[PDB]
């Protein structure tokens, strides 16, 4: 959906060694199968991939799209223009983060994976106008103003109630059980379901390995002031998301994945290099120990380390590993929903690692 | 009905192209350059030795002498009788080999622009034409600054063919190989004429072998005659086909032309079965097809050729070169040479066909792969 990024976006690619997967210029939908339309798509793949096609992050072309433009205008041009990278031709409902959909998805590598998070505060006030700041038309609770659902976002002025913007009140009310009145108590219980769910699936993934393979979160940043499902807004505010999510991409990282007869604890390792330390699990609210020894974690594959017992009631466990005499930090959320929000807000302040 | 042949003296004028390629007369005209005597068919070089410009290419370390000559142009130039045109009739101008890229000019007016030098080149110059002197001029260009014009490929750098090779139509050989130089050469190959059709012509006869029974000599040939023909000499116009071999007449039938394009069916008895060298006789019947009115008997075009009764199947196992001819329904063995340019030089190909041809002759050769 996005035009083509110039030369220096693959230029820091290059530089800081990330990998891109870029996507030809084409959105949702079936698009023309005749003959002047694939001339003017052909100019444009030919002339895109001459000019990218020496940077070393590029590595997959791929049409977002029997399609003539898909199977056929592309892969003619990259069979004769870049025969070095591959092309490949080729949410749900939005619910509970451990909901089957998710948990029971067999994608190796899913491309395309979010959750919805309310901004901080200090964009909400930037983008509305001060009596629209708080997103309760009215005073009730659900009810979003129209200046929220502005920036939602609706392409059209069509006045309505609901729609994207009760993905927000939805999940609150499904992992905290009621949606806050308070907007400061809003937002921490917004971002807190999409930190939980975004770290929720990055561990869920980098804990199967070796089936699966990559997952490509949704998303990193906005590109308007606009009340999204990304980690981080226009204007620089990241969102809670971002931190939980720091620690789960860490190229060691220990964390824990649920069980049935109780949990597991797991290590992942995204280098080529082995590494040893110690793991030590504790409780938060009681303080107790639930386990700490030393793990092994081999090159690029993820390893086992001890099976955690079942924990009574809710709670959170606490991650902390040391590597190299650094030590790095995570977490484990156990339990059912629903939680209460001043809990959960005490149980962060305890383990330390992330502000409030 | 007639035939002029323009082969014979021209007028050859040569300068290094420019950066923009002279395409009119005037340009060519204008432009500074040697003025030498040509002969069509024939090659630039060929006309550049015979004038002691150019030393001998085919000794020594000369070959590379010609290497300047690639980014020349080549005006060839002339003046021919213009023959009489009746109601209906058409003036084709033929060129047998255009190498490469030319522009054609008859009177000072373009009749046509060539970009291959591996088919021929008709253009009908009957508009044009005029009475007395008629000019024809022939501006080529450079073939190797051509390539300059297209982006190629990734896989179409790097091969063994050259790179000036891919986006033209010409021989890849003539840029260099294992077993022939790079001679690129230019100019009009083969030969140019001007040839005469009537209203009602046979504008092509293609002969098909259907089925073939070699044991009891008799084949099933097809004949998809498509024909030119006003509407006013439908119903007024016959087709003639005869099947004859060493004088005698095996079979003649004669259909009324209710349509230009039709299908002949023909199934021929007492007739021999064409095999390879070895497994029979290579048997040629003279076929012969004339379009005649109906009233006056006059003969308005006629096309004969030699056909061969027979049938190719080419058997392929792939997995599970494993393939195997079959001709005429019996498995043959190949065995035989594969056919390279006969001359760097190809506007002499034709004086070694003689002379090549009986090389496989007394060699038995059954088969030969023209390469590519």
């Amino acid at each position: 959906g996005n035009v083509y990024e110039d030369t220096h976006f693959f230029e820091l690619c290059d530089k800081y060694g990330i990998m891109v997967w870029q996507d030809f210029a084409m959105g949702c939908g079936n698009y023309s199968q005749r003959d002047n339309f694939a001339a003017a798509l052909e100019k444009e793949a030919i002339s895109v991939v001459v000019k990218l096609r020496n940077h070393p992050s590029l590595i997959l072309w791929s049409g977002n799209n029997n399609d003539r433009v898909s199977r056929q205008v592309l892969s003619r041009v990259i069979y004769e223009f870049d025969p070095t990278r591959p092309y490949l031709p080729s949410w749900g409902p939005r619910g509970y983060y451990k909901d089957p959909f998710y948990t029971e998805n067999p994608s190796q590598f899913v491309s395309e994976i979010g959750y919805h998070g309310c901004p901080n505060r200090e964009t909400l006030e930037r983008m509305f106008s001060p009596d629209s700041v708080n997103p309760w038309q009215n005073g009730v609770v659900g009810m979003w103003n129209d200046e929220w659902q502005t920036k939602a976002n609706r392409i059209y002025d069509d006045k309505f109630q609901g729609g994207r913007n009760d993905l927000m009140t939805n999940q609150v009310r499904i992992i905290f059980g009621e949606v806050p009145a308070d907007l400061d108590d809003f937002i921490f219980a917004s971002q807190s379901v999409q930190a939980e769910a975004m770290k929720f699936f990055v561990e869920l993934w980098r804990g199967r390995r070796p089936y699966r393979t990559g997952i490509i979160w949704w998303n990193i940043r906005d590109g308007w002031p606009l009340l999204s499902d990304a980690i981080s807004d226009y204007w620089g505010g990241k969102k809670q998301a971002f931190y939980y999510m720091q620690n789960v991409h860490h190229d060691v990282c220990c964390l824990i994945n649920p069980a049935a007869n109780g949990y597991m604890l797991k290590v992942d390792n995204n280098t080529l290099k082995d590494f040893e330390g110690v793991v030590e699990v504790k409780d938060v609210a009681s303080g107790k120990q639930v386990f700490k020894g030393k793990f092994v974690s081999k090159a690029n594959q993820m390893s086992e380390i001890a099976t955690l017992p079942m924990q009574k009631g809710q709670g959170m466990l606490v991650i902390s590993y040391r590597i190299e005499g650094n030590e790095y930090f995570n977490h484990y959320l156990y339990g059912e929903p629903p939680y209460k929000l001043d809990q959960y807000r005490k149980w962060v302040k305890k383990c330390g690692i992330y502000e409030l | 009905v007639s035939e002029q042949s323009l082969n014979g003296r021209w007028t050859l004028k040569f300068f290094p192209q420019p950066a923009v390629p002279v395409m009119t007369i005037e340009g060519a005209e204008a432009a500074n350059g040697i003025v030498v005597d040509a002969v069509v068919p024939g090659n630039v070089e060929i006309d550049m030795e015979a004038a002691g410009l150019v030393e001998d290419p085919m000794v020594g370390n000369n070959i590379y002498k010609l290497r300047p000559y690639e980014g020349y142009q080549w005006y060839y130039s002339r003046t021919f009788a213009a023959p009489v045109v009746t109601e209906g009739q058409r003036l084709v101008l033929h060129f047998g080999g255009i190498d490469t890229f030319a522009e054609v000019y008859v009177n000072g007016i373009k009749v046509g622009s060539a970009d291959n030098m591996l088919i021929e080149h008709d253009y009908d110059i009957t508009s044009v034409v005029k009475e007395g002197e008629n000019r024809l001029d022939v501006i080529i260009r450079s073939s190797v600054m051509e390539a300059q014009n297209h982006f190629l490929g990734t896989l179409s750098i790097g091969n063994f063919s050259n790179e000036e090779s891919a986006p033209v139509r010409r021989a890849p050989s003539t840029y260099g190989w294992d077993i022939m130089p790079r001679l690129v050469s230019a100019g009009l190959w083969r030969d140019v004429t001007l040839r005469v059709e009537n209203p009602v012509t046979i504008v092509d006869a293609n002969w098909v072998t259907l089925s073939v029974n070699p044991k009891a000599r008799e084949a099933s040939e097809s004949l998809y005659l498509q024909t030119r023909l006003p509407f006013e000499m439908h119903d007024k116009v016959k087709a003639v086909i005869t099947i004859s071999r060493d004088g005698r007449q095996i079979l003649r039938k004669e259909a009324l032309m209710r349509k230009f394009a039709n299908l002949f069916t023909l199934n021929l008895s007492g007739v021999d079965a064409w095999w390879p060298r070895g497994y029979g006789e290579p048997a040629l019947y003279t076929a012969e097809v004339s379009l005649v009115d109906v009233t006056s008997g006059k003969i308005y075009d006629t096309k004969t050729s030699k056909i061969g009764f027979r049938t190719v199947k080419l058997e392929l196992d792939e997995v599970n070169g494993q393939f195997q001819f079959i001709i005429n329904g019996e498995p043959v063995f190949a065995k035989g040479t594969n056919w390279v340019p006969l001359d760097a030089l190809h506007s002499r190909d034709a004086s070694h066909v003689e002379e090549a041809v009986q090389l496989m002759v007394e060699m038995n050769c059954n088969i030969v792969r023209c390469w590519g």
